[PDB]
This record gives C-alpha cells, structure tokens and sequence, in this order.
RNA sequence: CCUUUUAAUUGAUUAUGCUGACUUUAGUCCCGAUAAACUACAGUUCUGCUUAAACUGAGGAGUCAAGUAGGUACAAACCGUACAAGGAUUAAUU
C-alpha cells in the first residue's frame, strides 16, 4: 500500500530561502555565473543609488 | 524467556492469526473429582 | 492450490481498493469490482490451464456490476447514498431486472468499501499491519474499525452502514426484558434469584 | 467534579454572553501531539481532515489533483 | 423552433463562472474547441447580462448530449481563460427530486461551547 | 423585546457617519487597520454587512494614497498598514492593477443570508478586478474607450447614446463626422507597463504560465496556502 | 411595584395576537423576503463543512414537476 | 508517541537526570580523546562529539571578542579561557550618598 | 431596519377600528372574498365527502347510549369505564389513525372509480376531501407562547412554503419543527402523495412537562423551567378539483412555486412559451389581470369552468407522467418494463 | 335493592392551613474585563501582563486542596493516567 512513484532527482539548482527555509528563488549555474560576472557593476549601481 | 507464557497463544498474542487463536481457545471439560482422586 | 489463489485474491482486493486516491465514488466502486471479477476470471483460466465462474459469489458480482451499469452518470459521480430515494432504488431494480434487496446490497457494499478505505488509510499512515484474511479482518474490526466522525453544533454524520447496523441493533435489543438483570439501585427478587435458571453457569 | 457533588451548577442557572476558548494553550498542546506523531512519520492533522472514504498518500490533496 | 431559447426542450447545458469582462462567445467556443455544441456558437453560447448589458461573469453553454457535456466539464473544470481559471457546473436536474431528502437538522446547537465559523 | 421600539426610538435620529466598533477608539482603529491588512493579503473577506461597509472606506483610502507615490502619501499608507506582506502586495500588485482606475477599487456584496450561530447578516468585501472576483470589473482608460467604440459600432442606438461622450473621448472623426476606424491609434503607454528605456535555448528557461512564470523542474512542496496548516479550532472540554 | 391582580385569559390571548403581529412584521417577513431573494444566487458553501457536505453546486431545483414543461431527464447513453 | 507526551493532566514533564548525566558512572565529556576508547571503537564507532552536532539546531560560531550568548555552543557550567576578561558590575545601591 | 416600516395592530388603527367599524369592514371583506369565486354554470351532480368510519363510530355510540347494550347484545349490557379498568368499552371501534388510514383507502378507491365514470367532468365536490396525515413530534424544548407564533406562521400554507418560512428564521429551536416537516414530506412522498398539493391544515400543541432547576439568589432560591412540548400537524392532499379552484380561479398560489417559476424564467431554463404558460400564476400583477380577464370572459359566458378544469388537470397529469417515463428511460429500461410500469 | 346496624371518628368556597400540580406578573429582569485572520503564488494581526529552562556532580527551594480539577474524536461518555534504580547503553534494529 505504501509504494509510490519513482522520480529522477537530476536537475542541479540553488535555492534561496528566508530565515525559516521558505523558498524565495531558484537559480541555475548559468544564472549564477552571469550574476557573478555582472557583480562589479552592481556595486557601482548600489553606490550611485545610495 | 518465560514471561511470554502469560499471552502466548491467546487473543493477546500478536504473532498469530485469528484461526490459530480460535483453535487455541477451544477447550475440553474440567477435571472431575472422581479422576482427581486417583492421582 | 486454492489457498494460494484465495490469498492472492484477497491481497489484490485490498491493494486495488486502496489504489484510487481522493474520494471513492460509485464509479470507482464499479471499476474496483470489475477488476476483482477480471482477476477471478484470470484465476479460473490459470486453474483450467493445468469453478469460480459457476459460484454464487461470482454470480453475485455479476449482478452487482449489472446493477451498477444502470446508475446514471451523476449517481456514479456521487459518493454517498444519502439522496437515493426509494422510488429511485425501485426504478433501478426494475431496470436491472433484480430486487430492491440486491440494489441495497450494492449500496451497502459501497458503504463498507468507504469505511474499509478509511480504516486502511489510518492503519497505513500509522504503519500498522493490515489484516491479511477475512478472519483477521473480522477479528480486528470488532474493536479497531472506525465508524463515524463527530461534528460540532450537533449536526449528524451520515453512514449508510451505521444506519443499517443501528436499525438492526435496535430491532434485536428492543423488548429484551430487564426482569432478571441486576441493575444498580433497583431492588432484586431474592426468591426468583433462588429458583429461576441462570444461563451464565 | 465528575461525581456532581460540587455547587458548580449554580452559576449555570444564569446566562453569560460567552466563554474563553483557551486557544493558545490548546493549540500548543495540539502541536506538541502533532510533533510527537510527526517525528515518527505520521500526519495526524491530515488523517483528521480526511473525508469519509478518502485516501491521500503522502502530503497530497486538491492541489495534487489539480496539477496531476 | 431553431433557437435554443425558443425550444420547449433544452439540450444538455453547462454553467461557467469566473469569466472576465473581455470574454466573448467566440472566446468561449475556442475554450470548448474539440467538444460538440448544440449548434453554432451564437446559439450554443449565451453570456448572461444585466438590464444595462454589463457582463455578469456567468455563461451558459449548450452541448449535443449529456455525455459530451460531462466530458467537457471533466476536461475543462478549473482550466484557464484570459488569466482566470473557470469553474463549470452541470445546470440540469435528474428528475429524482433529491431535495426531498433533507439532512437531519441539529437539535443540540450549543452555540456558546463551539468554535467560531461562518456556517 | 418589541420591534416597533426601533421606529419609536429612531424617530428624529441621524445615521452615524462611522459605525462604531466595540471597545475604545484606539482599539477600534487597531481592529480596522488589522482587517484592512488582512483584506489586502486575501483579496476578499467574509464579514458582517456593517463591518464590510465600514472597512470599505479605509480600503479605498489605502489604494488612493498608495497610488499617489509621494513621501507624504507613503507615510499615510504606512500609518494605515501593519505587515510587510500587505505592503508588498499593495504596492507591487494592486497599485499597478489600479494604475488607470481613478477611484472605487472595492465592492461589498450582501450574501442575503443570516449566519447560523448568531443570526448575523453576512457579506463579502473584495478588491475589484482580481482573479476569482464575484462579478467582472468594468474597464478603465483605453480599454473603456475600446468598449464604448465597440458598443457604438454594434448598433445605431449605441452610437446615438454615446455620441456626445464620444466627442470628448476622441472617438469621433471630425473630418467625416463618423466614428474613427483604427481605435488602436488611441493607444498610449500606461503606468502599469515597463518603460522600454532599457532597450530561449537555456536548459533552465522559465515556462510561460497565466499568472507567474514556472520553473522547468519539480519541487515536492504544497502551494503556500497549504504548506503550513493547523487545526482551525481545538475543542475546549466542558468541566462539570 | 407589583400587579394588583391576575391578568385574565382573554387579555393574555389579546397579547398573544398583538405580539404575533409585532414579531411577524418586525422580523419574520423581512427574514423570509431576504431568504427568497437569496435564491437568485448559488447556495452558500461553507469551507468548514467540506468534510461532510456535498460538492459545490449552482443549480436550484424546480420543485413542482406538474408545472414543468421541459425535459426531466436525459435518455441513457450507449 | 512514547515519552514525548504525558498521558495525564501533567503539563510539564519532570525527569530526573540520566545515569550518563550523573557524575559517578556517568559519561566523561573528554573520554572520547583517550587511547582505550579509541582502541575499542575500531571502525564501528566514531567518538568525536563534533560529529553529532545537529546542523538544523546549532548556530554559527561567533567571534569571542564581541557580544554573544554562552548557551550557543558551550553546554557546560564554566567560562572558557579563550573568552576575554569579563567586567564584574556591582550595584550602586546608595547613589544619593555620592 | 427601515425605522419607518408600518407594523400592524389587529385591534387598533388610526383610521378607526372600533367594533362597529370592524363589523362593517369585515362584511365588506367577506363580500369581496365570496365574489372572488367563479363557479361553473352547469354541473351534473353535487357529490359531497363523507367519512364512513366516523359515521359508523357515531352510530355505534348512539346505539350504546339508546339501548344500554352493544349492537347485537341480547343478554348483557354496556359497561362504562371505571378507575383501574384495563378494558376499553369501545375497543371494537378504530382509533383515530386507523380512521385516517381508512380515509386514505376510501380516497384511493374513489379516485380509481372516478376514472371509469361518465360525466365525471361536470361534478361539483367542494372544499373538503382528499387524503389526510397526522404527524407528531415530541420532546421539543419550547413553550406554548413561541410555538403559537411558529405555527400561526405556517398554518394553511403549502408544505414547501412552510419549510421555506421556518428555514428563513435562523432560530435554533425551530429545527425541531423543520425536522418534523421534512420527515412528514418525505413520508407522504414515499407513500405516493403529491407533495405539490399538500397543505398544513391545522396544528395541535400538547404539553408534556417542564424540568426545573434551582437558581440561587440574594434572599431566595428560585426554580427556572425548561419546557417539554409535543406538536401534532395535520397535512391534507388537496384533490385536483380543489387544487384547480384554488390556484387558477382564486389565485392563491404557493410563493415557493412562483419563485421557482421566476427563477426558471430568469435563468432561461425553459422556452419563451413558458411566460404565457405561467402567466396565470407568475406575479401579483399577472395574477390580478388574469383574474380580471377570467371574470370578464365568465360574465360574457365565453369562459368554461369545466373545460378549463379539464385542461389544467390534463396538463398537470401529463407533466407528472412525462417525468416518470423519462426518469425510467434514463436508466436504460426495456420497453416491456416501461409498459408494465403503467399498469 | 330493601331492612337493621356501623367507634366512619362520615359531608370543606376560607385557618398569611399542610402536601403538591399548574397559571399571572412575561416571553419581562438577568448575557462578567478586547479582540482578528487562517489566504487565486514567500512572510511577522493587535492588545493586557511579564520567573517561560525542563541534567550540566545539587530530585531541579515548600506546605495544603482537588477522596485523582488541564489525558482522549468539536464527548458534561467509554478507556487511560503520580514508577525515588526513571529502565530506550535505542550511537540499537532497519
């Protein structure tokens, strides 16, 4: 009675959660690397908007 | 080791089925005094 | 030979009863009963390869399926017997060429299926052994099988099985004299205790 | 008391507008029971909420029906 | 009598709720693409309006058979149309008069010792 | 009691502009703010008819001041609201949704039924133009222009009945004296859209869906309305 | 202050009728009118009675078959 | 449910300290570093208590030079020497006199 | 509420409700009510309802009183009931419920017999007649004063009208009356009565007692009471002729029926012909103007009471028969089964 | 039946009579102190008051009462509940 379906855990992804582990956003490796590349300009934009 | 005898084979036994419980529950007559006097 | 087939038939009965998820409607009942009948027919095929078809139980399953086939689609989508009118049951019996008694037997079978599904769900969630035969089922149902849900504001919970069982229980228990039953706070008849026979000896 | 020897029935002869529900305390107790069951893999709340004849394995429901 | 509103006997019907203001009979027909209606969309689909013609958000769709109506309900219940999932209901009786079987009304309503609800 | 005493005691009496809730004024204000926050979070609340009628005005005030987008109106909205979820929902969903709606962002619907437990008349209070609304919201702005244009073209009665309003709306062509042909010519960018001054094969490309983009993978979690739940009421036992 | 005599059966009957009319015209007529106007909308479905109630429905029955000119049921399919 | 519930009107469960928590015949909190226990452990057991830390309960280590709670990671009734000198404040009960 | 609503008083009025004024006004009202009737101008007979069981009981008791003996007694004499007696001197006679059952049997037999009588379409029968049920519910925790209100509400109404009435009130203790009404309606339907023409003809309240509880106060101890009452309702299935004369001629139509008609028309669940079909019963204005039209046609002798009654009865019966046939057909029944169902 | 007798303590509209039932007052008086939500795509309503640690070598600083007053399905039921070595060395089994 307790047997259930079989799924495939094969999609690597990063999860960002709040203090209570509630999910907020999921990013793949490509998005992560794009953010990493664009980081330096983001700091300048933060400074300018401050 | 021996304490199991308080429930083994009875309706409290968890390792046996209903038919076995009924079969174990069947019982005969009580010892009559006439036969008891011969022991 | 027959014992293995019967045990596997019971296992299939339970598993196929619990396969469906969500509400259990008359259509799901019909599908499950058809699966059971097909399993019996395949078992008969295996037996003859090396009689279920001629058994009264087999004929009764056929009659149940025939009665179900005369349910309207909305009745099949329903999941309780609350709104089946006596006229509707009579018309179903007329259309199926059967008896009101057999139609009510189909309804009672569905209600028993509902109760058994709830019981099996609870047992499975708590990881308790499921009874593996009719004897074990009957032995455990006298003390462990659920029968109702308690609701607020005094509203009534509908169980076709409980309605029938309570009606029968009241019919049996009615007018059972308390003349010789010792009741707290009632004076006893000592002479009648001395000469009237007592069946508990 | 259970033997009904006290005089607590005297106040119940007069109307009152309402009564405290002690929901904070009762919910703490209920969640303690739920945690005790859940550490062993039992969804007591789901069982209590199931409809008659309804079977739901795992943490499933109307949303599972919708997306499956 | 060709018009459905004129027929003494109506085909199997379904009732749709959740329709945005933009919804049109052609949109409903496209939503029901693949299912046999009782006629051309202008007759099979009838949006419900008030005295001023404002949409009510409710529609009546006629099908050629109860089997097709129930199949359409099963397939399209809670499916999306213009960003809002639509709810579908049968909208015809069985003739069995089930309303005669009313539930037993509580005789022990202890209001002051039960939880709050909007029953 | 006697029903005619209501007439007797209300002969020559004015209706109170504000319905007074139980408790002291600070408690009443706190209750109204809390229920406004909950209404923002839920898009609709089942209330008593008087309470819906009372909370409607504060909902309207919240939307009206949130739209203005000035420090003063922001502080007003802050004084009206309690929770970050309500703040986020308001500013990021209701304000863009009502960007072209001048006023009247809510509605009260009388259920025409008395509550079982205490015979309290019941109603709904809901924000307008949201999915699942009780009845469809009427259009505003260019969408309203298009609706009127379609009505004018549908029949001659519509043309006559909207003729004067159409002149102000700009749907009448002065050269020919008839209704314009290309209503799309009246399209203009709206505040709800993303200004384009900023001007597919990825394995994790988001999939289009009616309300929010969907991820191309599955996570075994119920929807947020079902993730965390508790018994609505734990029974309190009678002590005899 | 207390009554100086017992109110008679005649006057008690009069009071019964007067209070009946008062309650009628003050509560019961209004409640019945609201109840009958509520029929133009689908019946209320309490989410706290899901466990035992029927599935939500919109149709309201026509309860006098002798005045129904249309069809009562559809023929069985095949 | 086991002992996670009390099956009476008792609200707060009282349990005396366990035998391992006692001192005599109790578990020494530095015995895992001794030779004989490690000789007996073999490959069946790992005695380092750092391996039994529940990731979902413990907090990150703080800087000892900055304000932080003692209960987070110490779990004993004494002050580690690695925590800097602490200020002892004595109440001024008669400010008016001075 | 409206705060200006006109609340009625049965004994006083601004316009002047002295006893002479009441006499004059009620004479006017009686005249108007009588003139509201349209009567057939030709009938073959004036059959009147009689109750054989009641007549036989009356004659039995008259004989007992006149001769001091049971009918047929020649030696012994009648023995009245005394204290402690366990024998009922009138045990041979049927009980009230038995008489009701015999009335239903006689009504069924006369209904069957009328289907094979020539000139049955030109016979006047009058108000009384039809089957009668008496249903009782006990252990109601309400008093006489409230039960009188709740029963004065529903007396004389059609059963579904009464159920709607009592359901609209949102009173917890009216659930007892609602349960009684629902059970009675279900029972009559199962027995084969036409729910559409069952009315609440009368009620009866029977006290059972009152449970008393102490209430301790400053200087005395009081006793607060919880009532125990039973309610007996009399339901009557109107014969088709009475139903026609009530709904069609006098325009006394159940509001539940009218609401169902209006809901059907609003939802477009029926054809456009339904408007003229239901015009005689739909709304107050339509009913008034149809009554005026019928009065004018009768005074010009173009209206035919018997023909109109026959048309109404045939339409009603054919609608019911169609319901039965189509609900049978929805099950996939065979032609033989359907044909045999009509015998 | 009639007759004769009966010591029956034999006739009740009334003792602020006694034991009770049932009306009128009357559907009248009586309703204790602060409350909401449980969601068509994340969350943290507001208020009153503040001993809420439950091993860290230490029975966790008392007495008394409940003739078992916080167990248990929206139960004024049935069933169950005070272990002085605290028994699960259960880092086990799987």
């Amino acid at each position: 009675l307790r047997e259930t379906e079989e799924r495939s855990a094969t999609r690597t992804v990063m999860c960002v959660t709040d203090f209570a582990q509630r999910p907020l956003m999921f990013l793949g490796k490509d998005d992560f690397r794009a953010l990493r590349e664009n980081l330096p300009r983001i700091k300048e934009e933060l400074k300018a908007f401050k | 080791r021996g304490i199991d005898e308080l429930w083994k084979g009875s309706y409290l036994d968890p390792t046996i089925g209903a038919k076995q419980k009924e079969a174990n529950a069947v019982a005969g007559d009580a010892w009559p005094a006439c036969l008891l006097r011969m022991k | 030979k027959q014992g293995l087939l019967a045990s596997r038939f019971y296992r299939f009965l339970v598993i196929s009863l619990m396969e469906k998820e969500g509400t259990f409607t008359y259509y799901d009942f019909y599908v499950w009963r058809k699966g059971c009948l097909a399993y019996l027919k395949a078992a008969e095929e295996e037996m003859q390869g090396i009689r279920p078809s001629t058994s009264p139980e087999f004929k009764e399953m056929e009659l149940h399926l025939k009665i179900l086939s005369h349910f309207t689609p909305e009745e099949l989508s329903r999941d309780t017997a609350e709104h089946f009118t006596s006229a509707a049951i009579k018309n179903i019996a007329k259309a199926a060429e059967t008896s009101v008694k057999n139609v009510k037997n189909v309804l009672l079978g569905h209600a028993i299926a509902l109760t058994d599904r709830t019981w099996y769900m609870r047992l499975m969630e708590m990881q308790r052994p499921i009874p593996q035969s009719v004897e074990d089922y009957l032995l455990l149902a006298e003390t462990d099988r659920p029968y109702m849900i308690r609701l607020p504001y005094g509203e009534k919970f509908y169980n076709y099985e409980l309605e029938e069982a309570l009606a029968k229980k009241r019919a049996s228990e009615r007018h059972k004299s308390q003349r010789d039953v010792p009741r707290l706070g009632r004076k006893q008849h000592r002479i009648r205790r001395l000469f009237v026979p007592n069946a508990r000896v | 008391n259970k033997v009904r020897t006290d005089k607590k029935e005297r106040k119940r002869a007069f109307p009152q507008r309402g009564f405290w529900k002690k929901q904070n305390f009762l919910q703490v107790k209920n969640n303690t029971v739920r945690l005790a069951f859940a550490v062993q893999g039992v969804d007591l709340l789901k069982l209590k909420r199931l409809r008659w004849g309804e079977v739901r394995k795992g943490n499933t429901g109307w949303w599972t029906d919708d997306y499956r | 009598t060709e018009p459905i509103s004129h027929m003494q006997e109506k085909p199997a019907t379904l009732r749709l709720r959740g329709l945005p203001y933009r919804t049109t009979a052609e949109d409903i027909a496209n939503f029901f693409e693949g299912y046999s209606l009782a006629g051309p969309p202008d007759e099979a689909i009838q949006l419900h309006r008030r005295m001023d013609g404002r949409p009510t958000g409710w529609a009546s769709v006629y099908f050629e058979s109860e089997q097709e109506a129930r199949r359409a309900k099963q397939d399209k219940h809670r499916s999306y149309l213009h960003g809002r999932y639509i709810e579908i209901f049968i909208n015809f009786e069985t003739g069995e008069l089930e309303w005669i079987h009313q539930p037993q009304l509580s005789e022990n309503v202890n209001r002051k010792h039960h939880g709050k609800d909007n029953r | 009691g006697w029903s005619k005493v209501v007439n007797f005691l209300n002969k020559g009496v004015q209706r109170r502009p504000h319905r007074r809730l139980p408790g002291q004024p600070h408690h009443q204000w706190n209750m109204l703010k809390t229920q406004l926050d909950q209404l923002v979070r839920s898009d609709r609340l089942e209330l008593t008819l008087p309470r819906a009628h009372e909370l409607q005005q504060y909902a309207e005030e919240l939307v009206h001041f949130a739209k203005q987008n000035t420090p003063e109106s922001s502080l007003i909205v802050e004084s009206m609201i309690f929770t970050p979820a309500a703040r986020r929902k308001l500013f990021h969903e209701l304000c863009p949704l009502y960007a072209n709606r001048p006023f009247f962002y809510t509605r009260v619907v009388n259920q025409h039924r008395l509550r079982m437990r205490d015979a309290a008349p019941m109603a709904y209070l809901e924000f307008v133009d949201r999915p699942g609304e009780i009845r469809p919201a009427r259009p505003v702005g260019f969408e309203r222009k298009q609706a009127i244009w379609e009505e004018m073209q549908a029949t001659r009665r519509g043309r006559r009945q909207w003729w004067n309003h159409a002149k102000k709306l700009g749907l009448i062509d002065e050269e020919t004296g008839d209704v314009i042909s290309d209503i799309n010519a009246l399209r203009r960018p709206s505040a709800a859209e993303w200004e384009e001054s900023d001007s597919s094969p990825s394995p994790y490309k988001m999939v289009a869906a009616p309300k929010r983009a969907l991820e191309p993978f599955f996570v075994d979690l119920p929807p947020p309305t079902e993730r965390y739940r508790k018994q609505r009421y734990v029974f309190k036992r009678f002590d005899p | 202050a207390v009554p100086k005599g017992k109110r008679s059966k005649h006057k008690c009957k009069q009071r019964q009728l007067i209070y009946f009319f008062d309650q009628f015209d003050g509560v019961f007529k209004r409640r019945r009118e609201s109840f009958y106007r509520s029929f133009y909308n689908p019946p209320y479905f309490s989410k706290q009675t899901e466990q035992t109630s029927l599935p939500p429905s919109v149709l309201r029955p026509f309860r006098f078959p002798g005045f129904w000119p249309g069809r009562f049921a559809f023929k069985m399919a095949s | 449910t086991k002992h996670n519930l009390t099956y009476s009107g008792r609200v707060r469960a009282f349990k005396p300290p366990s035998a391992a928590q006692r001192w005599e015949m109790g578990e020494s909190k530095y015995a895992w570093r001794l030779p004989i226990p490690n000789l007996l452990a073999g490959d069946e057991m790992q005695l380092n208590p750092a391996l039994r830390i529940d990731e979902s309960t413990t907090q990150m280590f703080p800087d000892f030079s900055k304000p932080f709670f003692h209960n987070a990671h110490f779990n004993f009734s004494w002050k580690p020497e690695e925590v800097p000198f602490q200020q002892t404040v004595k109440l001024d009960i008669t400010p008016w006199r001075r | 509420p409206n705060t200006k609503r006109r609340i009625r008083d049965p004994f006083w009025r601004r316009s002047g409700w002295w006893r002479w004024r009441q006499q004059e006004v009620k004479a006017m009202n009686r005249s108007r009510a009588f003139r509201r009737h349209l009567f057939p101008r030709f009938t073959t007979e004036t059959v009147s309802f009689v109750d054989a069981a009641e007549a036989e009981a009356k004659r039995f008791k008259e004989i007992v009183a006149e001769t001091g003996r049971y009918p047929g007694q020649t030696v012994n004499f009648f023995v009245p009931k005394v204290e402690g007696a366990k024998l009922d001197p009138f045990a041979a006679l049927p009980s009230r419920q038995k008489r009701l059952k015999l009335r239903r049997k006689a009504v069924r037999e006369a209904e069957e017999a009328e289907k094979a009588r020539e000139d049955a379409d030109f016979v006047w029968r009058g108000k009384g007649g039809g089957r009668v049920w008496e249903e009782r519910k006990a252990n109601i925790p309400l008093g006489k004063k409230k039960l009188l209100l709740y029963c004065t509400i529903i007396k004389g109404l059609q059963i579904t009208d009464a159920i709607d009435w009592l359901s609209s009130l949102c009173l917890h203790r009216v659930n007892y009356l609602l349960n009684l009404l629902n059970a009675s309606r279900k029972k009559i339907h199962e027995q084969g009565g036409d729910i559409s023409r069952v009315y609440v003809e009368s009620y009866m309240l029977n006290i059972q007692g009152q449970i008393k509880r102490p209430q301790f106060r400053l200087r005395m101890v009081n006793l607060i009471k919880t009532w125990k009452f039973a309610v007996v309702l009399r339901f009557r299935e109107y014969p088709m002729d009475e139903y026609f004369h009530k709904l069609f001629i006098l325009k006394h139509v159940p509001r539940s029926l009218t609401t169902d008609m209006r809901l059907a028309l609003a939802g477009q669940r029926v054809g456009l012909h339904a408007v003229r079909d239901w015009y005689p019963f739909l709304d107050s204005k339509t009913r008034f103007f149809h009554r005026k039209r019928l009065k004018w046609l009768d005074r010009t002798r173009q209206f035919d009471y018997c023909l109109a009654r026959r048309v109404f009865k045939s339409k009603y019966e054919e609608n019911c028969r169609r319901r039965k046939i189509q609900v049978l057909q929805a099950r996939g029944a065979s032609d033989a089964v359907i044909e045999e169902a009509n015998l």
